[PDB]
């Protein structure tokens, strides 16, 4: 239902970037631009697969 | 074309049926397998319009009838599961080849051909070869001969409606269709406790009596198959059930009433003398619970795509702790009604379902007894909800297996539903999309079950577009071997997982694994310790602009 999708995407990006030294703050930028792309996928008449 | 006969000879259907029935008569003083069938017919075809009705149980009862007569029986029951389209005679030929070439198995043997539902274009040629022409032939190999004295039974589910009437046919029906014109119980199942004890409680629940008197005297109470069938039809909710759902309901009620009897709550009611009226609420809420679990319900996707219910639906869950002696309540809340009772609601909206359940003195007793009633799991910490789970699942001394798994209320409703589904005996099949988290969910369940042991518990089996059945039986067999090893050395139960298990033509063999507990004709061990969970992709059409 996309309420927990921003939770799941942020957990995946924080678990798989391995950001021990990348950025303390830009991981939220990566997470919500991925969620924005996911919402643009959902706000459209179809998806690919 | 010039040698054409414009006559088209034909015979009536009763003449052909009487011809085949008269020439299938195995005579007397032959010591055949046909003496338990319809007066020595030696070939039968069991069919129905819908599945889940009792073909294989009829075959099993005929098999045990042949066990009963003709002592020192030791009879085999060869099962050949035909499971692929474009039907192959060499598969059933190679299944039958090492059987009757030994000449000590010329004692009467029941043979049981099982033809599945995905065999679309190979049926009447094989039927006419085996049952009429009495041969299976390989071009470069040996020739099989059907013998007058080995009983054959060929299943078929339901063109073929005209073709399958020639052979001596015995039909079978759902319990709705044999309660109006015709017992209906399997009499070894009614004598079994699994259909006796839920009947033993529903008999006293139907007409109103107090359940303070103890039951389960370990023997059968005076009842009939027909009135028990009437009770189980009026207490199930759905109007046209198969025999699968009615048995599922009975085992579910057996498991919850055994969890109720294993607690000391009846003993506490005996020693306190003001707790009664509890078991009426117990059996009423288990009727609601079983309606939640085992009661579902494009023109060619209508039996598949039409999902009657989703997870966006209230599932009031109740569970009884085995070792510890309290209860729990997940998924619903209790609020005061103005008629002097308490109704049940789901969170985030207002629904006034299941009115007029029970009285106030039971609330006084359970408020005295300090049970966890009416708690909303939105504002609990991680250790408290994992302690609620370890009380719920029976797990002692909990260790948190993964803090990265965020446990919402849906992700614990799914845990509880899945674990009791493979606890009581229902087959577990998941209808879900790709994006939903099922592998991570069952991994969290397996990690919570094993706790800290480094043994292998969850084994993912990937099912792809070109998965032959043979590797599926090999993987299920090695899962059995590691299940025996794990329960032998660690006292731990394993989980076998089938992911996207809907692409192959071996989905019938996938059904064969868990719905009836038999692999390649060999019975799976109930005391081995093994849970098979499968997942299927949903059925839906693409958009028309996508096709454009
Ligand atoms: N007459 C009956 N009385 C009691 N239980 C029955 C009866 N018929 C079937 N069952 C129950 O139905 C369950 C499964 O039925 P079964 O395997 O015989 O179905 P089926 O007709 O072979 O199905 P399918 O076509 O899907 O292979 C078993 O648990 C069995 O006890
Ligand atoms: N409780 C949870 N917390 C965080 N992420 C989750 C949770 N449940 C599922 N997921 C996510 O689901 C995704 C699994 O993707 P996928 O392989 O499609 O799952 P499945 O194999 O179950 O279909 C993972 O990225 C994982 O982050
Ligand atoms: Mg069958």
């Amino acid at each position: 239902n996309d309420s927990a999708e921003k939770l799941y995407i942020q957990q995946i990006v924080q678990r798989l970037v391995d950001s021990v030294s990348v950025n303390p703050s830009e991981t939220c930028v990566i997470a919500d631009v991925l969620s924005a792309s996911q919402m643009f996928m959902r706000k459209r008449e179809n998806e690919c697969g | 074309s010039q040698y054409k006969v414009p006559l088209v000879p034909q015979a009536p259907l009763p003449n052909i049926q009487a011809y085949l029935q008269s020439h299938y008569q195995v005579p007397k003083r032959l010591l055949s397998a046909a003496t338990v069938f319809r007066d020595g017919l030696c070939v039968g075809i069991v069919t129905s319009e819908r599945a889940g009705v009792g073909k294989s149980l009829y075959v099993n009862t005929l098999h045990t009838k042949l066990k009963a007569k003709l002592r020192d029986e030791t009879v085999p029951l060869k099962i050949i599961r035909l499971t692929e389209p474009h039907l192959d005679e060499n598969q059933v030929l190679s299944a039958l080849l090492p059987f009757l070439k030994e000449k000590y198995q010329k004692m009467p043997v029941i043979f049981h051909i099982d033809i599945s539902t995905s065999v679309q274009t190979g049926i009447p040629i094989f039927l006419f070869k085996l049952l009429i022409l009495q041969y299976l032939m390989d071009i470069n190999g040996k020739i099989w001969r059907r013998s007058p004295g080995h009983l054959y039974l060929v299943e078929i589910p339901q063109p073929l409606f005209k073709f399958l009437d020639l052979f001596p046919k015995v039909t079978c029906r759902p319990p709705k269709e044999v309660i109006d014109m015709e017992p209906a119980m399997d009499p070894v199942e009614f004598c079994s406790e699994a259909f006796q004890r839920p009947y033993q409680y529903l008999k006293r629940f139907h007409q109103q009596q107090n359940l303070d008197t103890f039951q389960y005297e370990k023997g059968s109470v005076e009842g009939s198959p027909e009135e028990c069938l009437q009770h189980f039809l009026i207490y199930c909710g759905l109007i046209n059930p198969s025999w699968s759902e009615l048995r599922n309901f009975a085992w579910f009620l057996n498991c919850q009433l055994k969890d109720c009897e294993a607690s000391i709550f009846c003993k506490s009611a005996f020693t306190g003398d003001t707790l009664r009226g509890f078991k009426n609420f117990v059996v009423t809420f288990m009727i609601l619970m079983a309606r939640d679990f085992a009661t579902p319900t494009e023109e060619d996707l209508a039996p598949f795509s039409l999902r009657k219910r989703w997870e966006s639906e209230p599932h009031p869950y109740v569970f009884f702790n085995g070792d510890h002696m309290t209860m729990t309540f997940i998924g619903f809340h209790l609020e005061t009604n103005n008629n002097g009772y308490v109704d049940a609601i789901n969170p985030s909206n207002g629904k006034v379902i299941k009115k007029d359940v029970m009285t106030k003195e039971l609330f006084d007793g359970l408020r005295l007894q300090r049970v966890p009633f009416n708690i909303d799991f939105d504002n609990l910490p991680r250790y408290e909800k994992l302690e609620r789970l370890c009380l719920a699942l029976g797990i002692e001394w909990p260790i948190d297996p993964d803090e990265t798994y965020e446990l919402t209320t849906d992700n614990m409703l799914k845990i509880l539903a899945i674990e009791m589904r493979f606890r009581c005996g229902i087959p577990v099949i998941i209808m879900g999309e790709t994006g939903c988290g099922k592998t991570r969910l069952i991994k969290f369940l397996s990690d919570l079950k094993r706790g800290s042991v480094e043994a292998e518990t969850m084994k993912l089996v990937k099912v792809h577009g070109g998965t032959t059945p043979s590797m599926i039986y090999s993987k299920v067999k090695e899962a059995e071997r590691t299940a025996f090893s794990n329960k032998a050395q660690h006292k731990l139960d394993t989980i076998l997982f089938f992911d996207e298990a809907n692409t192959t033509e071996a989905v019938s063999c996938i059904k064969e694994i868990l719905c009836d507990r038999t692999v390649d004709g060999e019975h799976l061990h109930e005391d081995s310790g093994l849970h098979i969970i499968a997942a299927c992709n949903p059925y839906r059409k693409h958009s028309q602009e996508m096709i454009l």
